[PDB]
């Protein structure tokens, strides 16, 4: 039980005034629906949520009704499937958690709305989760399914390498690599955590630039109010 | 009067009676056969009954008491000597053991490294306390109550 | 005559907030009363807002603060407000005490110990805030702390599971939790003005610990236009967590919903409770760690009776002055330690650090202080 | 010297408690203050306790308050206590406010318009009280009354959906009515403080309607203990309601769950607003009958300025009298039409009812001063 | 839509210290069981309810273990059927109200659980709803399979008349009598809806005695106190 904690990499979101990358929101998606969506669940995202940040109405629109859902009843009596919309969340892959353990050999993959704020290094550290995969150093092996990661707790996890080279055919035909595989959906899980991310960041420069402002008037003001007492000379003058 | 009034308040934030309704869980013991253990939920939890063979019982008595990192005997740990009832979380980070297995021959844990033996006292992993004996009485000798 | 003196009103703002005479010299550590009330003030508006939102139901709970941040109109900025508010009134609390104790305004007794009350009244509604997400780290700390009271003898274990209303931390633990967090600041907001209603009786200390009477200034406009930067500058310190480390102070286990299963690593409470939590982790005693626990807040109300020194401040005491800092970078200390696993070398400075508090406070400091009185022929 | 005079917090007690100087001769109309200061607590502990098992989710909501009354031990007592208590409010509250009326009480103008504006209160508190059990008339009282607002020209339909926070009465409403109305009463007991704050300005008045500072009599013992007799006789009333008719002053209809779809018979609010339903219902036009519901109670700040009659109280007043006795008879004729359906003879009765309300108001009364201070050369 | 509202019948526990007959209880329970839970729900009353109002603990369990419930998930992921415990609610008949619709031709069957509380008369009301289905007046009839009952609102109900004699055998032999049958089953719906009438009442007594005491007693006080007041005389004695 040693620790390898992982590397600040230079995010386009790094900085204090640094807005997310949202055409790499767009291609980190389609990492989620491609590859994750049949294993991990997305429980507080909507296919509305998508709309002004990576799709448009229209495309949100497409990207919904392309899913099951259940829902009901109907007048009958009964639960049918419908396709989606909008006011759908992301679909669970199992009706509940005991049925995802017994499809990944006892573990359960936890729901990625929230990981990147719920692990210690966010972004970097599931970028050097996704990217970390070797093969296991000599003097060491676990159970046959949990395989060699550096970056995980413990040195040994139970998901199978997910991202390699071409996974993913991109809509924008950008090369997808491994590393800017991990690159993208990182970037939208990030945004999944916290969608605030951008308008938090505008409100702190206006923030920044009003108290740069305010402060040194409301100072002036202060010294400006005390300069009586500042500048006051006191005599004794006894009999 | 207001010993009533307040203590008719004090009573309000004590168990409800559907709270008190889970407290307890019925165990019928000619349902888990000599060897075999069988998983409950209790509390929200996993409740391990097992019934112990012969040979189990008397290789659990002659361990090394100091040798275990949480030192008890086992006519201590249970109350019946053929029946051992535990909660089946693993005291480190929060798993549920699988029951006939691990190196110690009773109960092991793919989460980190643990293995307990028949009596549910970790011999050879990082969980620090043993698996949680809980309280228990047995009624007439075909059934228990935990709880 | 005029209308600030004769309305029955106005002429409890006239004297307790215009005309109020004030020491000339009092300096930056005198604002932290007024940020301590816009803390309060900023908890209850941001908190009743997130009241509208929220529900103290089990299965809905972490959903509904998650629900706040993402779907409620600016919820996210009201919900991480509410969060580093929580943060900034603590910060604010420690200042205020420090203050209280290095320039001995502690003197003034009911004052005082009407402070010790608000201290842990706001330690009560902030334990039991940070429970309401019902996440790893709320759930999991909630047991922890509250499970420590089964160590008194005899009644201990009955009266845990009359706090929670079952036999662990679940549905009808949370939904008081909420009504006990929801009345309390307003509870708060009396005490503290019992609080002023006694500093009036006496009027402020100031830096020297010598009487200012000679030296009083009104209130408006001198403190009044203070007061507004005081607070200018708490937003500002509020507003930099809110809207670039809304999460630096908090921490991350508390974004996976509580699981009573699965352990989090490394639990522990909001880092303004780390240094107490640390104090119990030195005595290996569970009801020893406790009490002691229990003790490293309540020896406020001791330290009074502990005074020493001829002179009330600190200012003209060098030997005071070092210990007092040794005291707060002993807390520092304690904080650090209490955020760490229990370990070596974690476990040895923990109990070094955790006899330090206690051997400054009730040995080191009495003592220094009568050091300096035959120093000075007193 | 002692030190009931001298300790700061014992100070405002002696004077406001026990060495006030009261008139030797107030009625059982005197007590009507105490007992709103007992319904307010009574109201506030049941509450919380109530608070520690409710939920604001409108799935859960009505089988919460359910869960109370027969899993929560004592939760039935407690449910019954809070809601026959906010009756026994009521009752106290215009009992309090025709004592005032009668004895002209209402010329100690900021005691009597803190009043107007405790009542306004206590109405906004009962009225999203009602809202939480989330029953039939809960949810379809709340909806009729709330959307009164979109009367309103322009703004009046934004304003509705805006307190809804939706397009109907639903989930987000009564999470917020459940926030409201906890925070509400604490705002009773401030303004409640400030009422009495006023009213220990001029001391108080009596049935004579002429001073009494000739005669007063320490508030201690003769009206500790007068009050102790009136809180025994509060709790009766309570008790009575409670054990032996605990549905008597509510309705069935809030026994089903709130159904969006499926309308009640005779939708109504609780017996105590029924008066102003009925004032409601008098005016064919919807804005008009909504401006005399809000006139149906802001014309308590009006009555001060309407008193004609040189004498201050209705003792020595024969004409008065009678016309007071009947604006209560026409009060209680409003609260049975309100409780009726819109039909011959009710609508007619209503009007008629509602006419007569206004007209002894504005212009009988007053003109019965008038010539009750012409009867006596005056 | 004229209107007959029901008269008061002199119940067992009509008086304000008359309790409710427990073992009139224990019968109109079976007229639940054996008659309506089948169409109605009763959501509010579980199995361990009935222990030490009308069954003990051993006879609830029974009762409890006869029915069906669902649970779950089992360590597979699958959601099975049970035999039922004391913690179990009285089951629903249908899964949903649209199902229950469906069976009643529209209508939906009230959940009976505070069927009393809900509905103006209470038990006399219900009772006169059960005894009270008869033959429609001239110049009248509704829709196929709407009833005509005199103390329904608007004359006509949804019901096909449920009681009449023997459509139970009660447990302890009971005559079962069409008015019998109906005067259990609406002491058990009093019950139901109010189960603290029992505890109500005795505190109701305790409260009338203390009060009894109290009152002259704290009068007693106030007149003492007060008699100083009461007995004095004034002498107006100007120079
Ligand atoms: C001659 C004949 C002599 C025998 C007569 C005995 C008379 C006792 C006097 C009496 O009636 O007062 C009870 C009175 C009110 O209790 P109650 O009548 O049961 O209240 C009604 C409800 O049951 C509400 O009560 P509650 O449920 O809120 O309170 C009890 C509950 C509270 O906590 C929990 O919910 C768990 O604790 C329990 O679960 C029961 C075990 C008691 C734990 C005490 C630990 C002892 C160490 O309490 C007291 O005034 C204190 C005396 C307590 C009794 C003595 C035992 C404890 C010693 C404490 C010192
Ligand atoms: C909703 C809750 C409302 C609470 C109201 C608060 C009432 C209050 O505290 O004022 C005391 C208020 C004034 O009565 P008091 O102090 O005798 O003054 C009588 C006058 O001096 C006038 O004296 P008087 O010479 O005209 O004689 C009148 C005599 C009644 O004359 C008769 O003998 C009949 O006394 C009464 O008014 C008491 C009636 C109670 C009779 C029960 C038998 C004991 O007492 C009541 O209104 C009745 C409460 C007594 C309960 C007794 C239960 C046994
Ligand atoms: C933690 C960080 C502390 C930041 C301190 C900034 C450093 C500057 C400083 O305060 O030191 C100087 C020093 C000199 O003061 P005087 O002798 O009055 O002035 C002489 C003439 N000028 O000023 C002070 O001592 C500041 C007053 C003490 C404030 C206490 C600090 C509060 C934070 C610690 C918490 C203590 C809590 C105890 C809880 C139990
Ligand atoms: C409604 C029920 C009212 C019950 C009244 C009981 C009847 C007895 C009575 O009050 O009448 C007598 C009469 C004689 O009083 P004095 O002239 O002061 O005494 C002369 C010497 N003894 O006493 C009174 O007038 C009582 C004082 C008036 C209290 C007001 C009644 C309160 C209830 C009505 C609500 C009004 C609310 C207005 C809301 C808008
Ligand atoms: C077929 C299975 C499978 C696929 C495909 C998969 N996962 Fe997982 N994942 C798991 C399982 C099982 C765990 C739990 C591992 C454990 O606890 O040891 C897991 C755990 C994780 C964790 C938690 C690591 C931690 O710190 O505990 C993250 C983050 C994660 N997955 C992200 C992803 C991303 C991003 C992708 C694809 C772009 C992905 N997963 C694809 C099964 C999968
Ligand atoms: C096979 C169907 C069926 C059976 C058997 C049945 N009910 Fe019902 N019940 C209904 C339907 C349908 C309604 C709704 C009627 C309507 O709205 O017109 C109803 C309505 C009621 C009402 C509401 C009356 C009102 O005021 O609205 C009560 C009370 C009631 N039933 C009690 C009973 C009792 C008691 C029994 C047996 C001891 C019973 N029911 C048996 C189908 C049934
Ligand atoms: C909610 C918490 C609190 C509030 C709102 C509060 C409010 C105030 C205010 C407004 C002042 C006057 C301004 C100032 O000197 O700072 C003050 C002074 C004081 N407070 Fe507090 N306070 C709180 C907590 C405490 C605590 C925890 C203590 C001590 C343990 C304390 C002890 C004092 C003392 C001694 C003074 C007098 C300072 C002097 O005159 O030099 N207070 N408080
Ligand atoms: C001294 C005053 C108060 C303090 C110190 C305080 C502290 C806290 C803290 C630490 C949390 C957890 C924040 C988080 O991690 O998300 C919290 C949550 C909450 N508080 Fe408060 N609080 C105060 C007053 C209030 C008041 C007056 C209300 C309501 C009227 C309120 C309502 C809430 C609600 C609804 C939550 C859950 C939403 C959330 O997690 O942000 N609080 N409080
Ligand atoms: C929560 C609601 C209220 C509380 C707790 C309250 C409390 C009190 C108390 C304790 C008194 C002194 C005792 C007495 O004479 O009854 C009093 C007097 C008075 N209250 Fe209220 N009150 C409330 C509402 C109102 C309302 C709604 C009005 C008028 C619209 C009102 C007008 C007065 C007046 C005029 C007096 C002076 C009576 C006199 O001296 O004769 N109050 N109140
Ligand atoms: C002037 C003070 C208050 C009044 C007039 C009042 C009035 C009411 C009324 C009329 C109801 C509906 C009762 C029912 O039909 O069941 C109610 C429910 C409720 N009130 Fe209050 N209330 C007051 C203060 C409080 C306070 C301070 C709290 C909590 C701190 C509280 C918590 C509740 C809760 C949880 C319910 C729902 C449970 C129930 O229905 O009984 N109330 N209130
Ligand atoms: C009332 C006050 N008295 C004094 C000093 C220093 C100098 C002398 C004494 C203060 O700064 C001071 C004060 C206190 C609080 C101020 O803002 C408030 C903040 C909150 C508030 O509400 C409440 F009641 F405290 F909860 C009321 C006022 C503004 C000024
Ligand atoms: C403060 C009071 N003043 C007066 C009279 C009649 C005579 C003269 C003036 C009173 O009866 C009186 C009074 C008022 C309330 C009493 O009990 C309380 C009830 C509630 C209470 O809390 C609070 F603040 F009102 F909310 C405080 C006290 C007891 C006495
Ligand atoms: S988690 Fe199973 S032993 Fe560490």
């Amino acid at each position: 039980d040693l620790e390898l904690h992982p590397p600040s990499y230079p995010w386009s979101h790094r900085g204090l005034l640094s807005s997310l990358d949202h055409t790499s929101i767009r291609r980190g998606f389609q990492v989620y629906k491609q590859v994750c969506s049949s294993c991990h669940s997305m429980d507080y995202v909507a296919y509305r949520h998508l709309v002004g940040v990576c799709y448009t109405e229209d495309e949100a629109k497409a990207l919904a009704e392309e899913v099951e859902v259940q829902d009901g009843p109907n007048e009958d009596g009964e639960m049918f499937m419908r396709p989606g919309k909008l006011s759908d969340y992301f679909p669970k892959p199992y009706p509940n958690p005991e049925a995802a353990r017994a499809a990944n050999n006892g573990a359960l993959p936890p729901d990625l709305s929230y990981i990147v704020r719920a692990r210690h290094g966010g972004e970097d550290y599931v970028f050097s989760l996704l990217t970390g995969y070797c093969e296991p150093p000599t003097g060491v092996s676990l159970r046959e399914g949990l395989y060699f990661n550096p970056y995980f707790p413990g040195q040994a996890i139970g998901m199978a390498p997910p991202i390699y080279n071409e996974v993913l055919e991109f809509d924008d035909g950008t090369p997808a690599t491994m590393s800017q595989v991990a690159k993208d959906v990182c970037t939208f899980l990030r945004w999944a955590a916290e969608p605030e991310h951008d308008h938090r960041k505008r409100m702190g420069l206006k923030m920044l630039l009003m108290m740069g402002l305010l402060l040194p008037l409301v100072y002036a003001m202060k010294r400006h109010k005390w300069s009586v007492l500042k500048s006051r000379k006191l005599a004794y003058r006894p009999p | 009067a207001a010993k009533n009034v307040v203590s008719q308040f004090v009573s309000s934030m004590s168990a409800s009676a559907d709270v008190l309704a889970m407290s307890k869980i019925e165990i019928k013991l000619s349902d888990i056969p000599e060897g075999k253990n069988m998983a409950f939920k209790w509390r929200g939890k996993p409740l391990f009954v097992r019934h112990r063979t012969k040979k189990e019982i008397d290789q659990e008595a002659a361990v090394e008491v100091s040798q275990l990192r949480d030192p008890q005997h086992d006519l201590e740990r249970v109350k019946k000597p053929e029946w051992v009832i535990l909660i089946g979380v693993c005291t480190h980070l929060g798993c549920v053991p699988i029951a006939n297995a691990g190196d110690f021959g009773g109960y092991y844990c793919p989460c980190h490294g643990s293995h307990y033996d028949a009596s549910g006292r970790i011999r050879k992993g990082p969980a620090p306390l043993n698996l949680e004996v809980p309280s228990y009485e047995f009624t007439s000798d075909d059934m228990v109550i935990v709880g | 005559t005029n209308i600030r003196k004769s309305h029955p009103l106005m002429k409890i703002v006239n004297n307790a907030f215009i005309d109020l005479p004030a020491p000339s010299n009092i300096s930056s550590w005198w604002n932290f009363g007024s940020l301590l009330g816009i803390c309060l003030i900023l908890q209850i508006l941001t908190g009743l807002f997130l009241a509208m939102h929220y529900t103290s139901d089990t299965t809905t709970a972490f959903s509904s603060v998650t629900h706040i941040c993402r779907d409620v109109n600016y919820g996210w900025i009201i919900r991480y407000m509410h969060a580093n508010g929580a943060s900034m009134f603590f910060i604010c609390l420690y200042m205020h005490v420090g203050r209280g104790l290095y320039y001995g305004s502690y003197t003034f007794l009911e004052t005082w110990n009407i402070g010790v009350i608000l201290l842990l009244t706001v330690m009560a509604t902030a334990f039991m805030g940070y429970v309401l997400p019902w996440g790893q780290m709320s759930f999991w700390g909630a047991t922890v702390i509250t499970n420590l009271l089964s160590a008194i003898p005899y009644i201990g274990t009955n009266l845990v599971e009359w706090i929670w209303g079952g036999f662990s931390v679940d549905k009808a633990t949370l939904t008081r939790f909420f009504a006990f967090h929801f009345i309390l600041p307003f509870i708060i907001m009396a005490i503290a003005m019992v609080h002023l209603l006694f500093l009036h009786e006496t009027g402020s200390n100031n830096p020297t610990g010598i009487s200012s009477d000679v030296d009083k200034i009104p209130f408006h406009p001198y403190y009044t236009i203070k007061d507004i930067l005081g607070a200018l500058l708490l937003i500002l310190a509020l507003m930099l967590l809110v809207l670039f480390a809304p999460d630096l102070l908090g921490d991350p286990d508390n974004y996976t919903p509580a699981n009573p299963l699965n352990t989090p690593p490394h639990i522990k409470p909001e880092w303004y409770f780390l240094f107490a939590y640390a104090i119990l982790r030195s005595i290996p005693n569970k009801l020893g760690g406790v009490l002691a626990l229990a003790f490293s807040i309540l020896i406020l109300a001791l330290i009074p009776l502990l005074h020493t020194s001829k002179q009330r401040s600190m200012m003209f005491r060098p030997l005071s002055q070092c210990l007092f800092w040794a005291l707060v970078a002993d807390l520092l200390t304690l904080t650090w330690i209490g955020g760490q696993p229990v370990e070596h070398p974690y476990i040895t400075i923990g109990q070094l650090a955790s006899v330090l508090y206690f051997l400054l406070i009730l040995v080191l400091m009495p003592t220094a202080g009568t050091i300096e009185n035959k120093l000075l022929k007193w």
